[PDB]
């Protein structure tokens, strides 16, 4: 593949920090490029983590999996550590576009099994079953 | 420079041109002067619609913790359609 | 900075200010958009009225109660024939009821 963390063996010292009102879920890509999912963040704390340069991370809401950012990107790589300071990982909310941004508001009020009760249009029940998902955020990075 | 948006009961809603070109369809409506009707837009959620123009124009591109945009369950499906016709 | 809307019966302004800015100089904006003199402008926090010298932070408005996605409502009268008319904000449609799915 090409979206996948490199088996470099050197260590590199991050601190993930969530300034994010969700509860986050940090997402280790492995030497498959698969992603693996890892301990969760609480909103507004932060971890000192053990990586290694050259592999990939991206971060999503641990419940509806909705997609964040990390150091103003979605895919957060760790580099060599200067001086012995940590590399910080920001993990903050996207400016999610209203309509996303409404869809993540009715996926949390109407179960899934109902979303074709709702006076709307037909389109948009394919918009609120078509969850994001990491697979599907990852053909979008690959391609580019 | 302004820009009005009217709603369906009557509501008139000013803001600036700048944050209402953030929708595509303002912006081609846009080019009454400086003024756009909305006929399926009531004004509780055309009134949160440029909530987010402020909120959007102004988190985006700041180094400034994002807070998260309130949207009550009432007014969900309507902002969605409105949202959804006006691509912002 | 501080973000509200300067409601006056079906008209609604959103800009932005700061807490230290002062009544009157909110009505110099009020002017830019309405083009009305600030001599015929009252300017009020909930039914209470605002002294053109007061900041925001003494009208009780706040950055953290005047978010850019939820703004503080100012309450707004013109001086029509050098007489001050009543506050009267016409309120926004009623949400429908919650479907049951939800």
């Amino acid at each position: 593949p090409v979206l996948r963390s490199v088996n470099s063996r050197e260590p590199s010292q991050v601190i993930f920090c969530n300034r994010s009102p969700r509860v986050v879920l940090p997402v280790w890509l492995n030497f498959d490029g698969e992603p693996q999912p890892y301990p969760t963040l609480p909103p507004g704390t932060g971890r000192r983590i053990h990586s290694y340069r050259g592999h990939l991370w991206l971060f999503r809401d641990a419940g509806t999996h909705d997609g964040l950012l990390v150091n103003q990107t979605e895919l957060f790589v760790p580099s060599l550590n200067v001086d012995g300071q940590p590399i910080f990982a920001n993990i903050t909310l996207p400016v999610y576009t209203l309509k996303e941004r409404c869809l993540q508001v009715v996926r949390s009020l109407v179960k899934p099994e109902n979303y074709r009760r709702l006076d709307i249009v037909r389109s948009l029940y394919e918009d609120l079953e078509d969850h994001p998902n990491v697979q599907k955020d990852l053909e979008r990075l690959t391609q580019e | 420079m302004y820009v009005k948006l009217i709603s369906s009961d009557g509501h008139e809603f000013i803001v600036k041109r700048e944050h209402a070109l953030t929708s595509g369809t303002i912006k081609a409506m846009l080019s009454e002067t400086n003024e756009v009707n909305f006929r399926e837009i009531p004004s509780h959620v055309l009134s949160k619609v440029c909530m987010y123009f402020t909120y959007k124009v102004r988190y985006t591109n700041s180094s400034t913790e994002i807070p998260e945009f309130p949207i009550a369950p009432e007014i969900a499906l309507e902002l969605l359609m409105a949202a959804n016709f006006l691509d912002c | 900075d501080v973000f509200l809307m300067i409601r006056r019966h079906k008209t609604t302004i959103f800009t932005d200010a700061k807490e230290s800015s002062t009544v009157f100089e909110l009505k110099r904006i009020v002017e830019g958009i309405l083009k009305r003199p600030p001599d015929e402008q009252r300017l009020y926090k909930d039914d209470q009225l605002l002294d053109d010298g007061k900041t925001l932070g003494e009208c009780g408005f706040t950055s953290q109660t005047a978010r850019p996605q939820a703004p503080a409502t100012v309450g707004l009268a013109f001086r029509a024939d050098d007489t001050f008319e009543a506050l009267c904000i016409e309120p926004f449609s009623s949400p429908p009821e919650l479907p049951d799915v939800m």
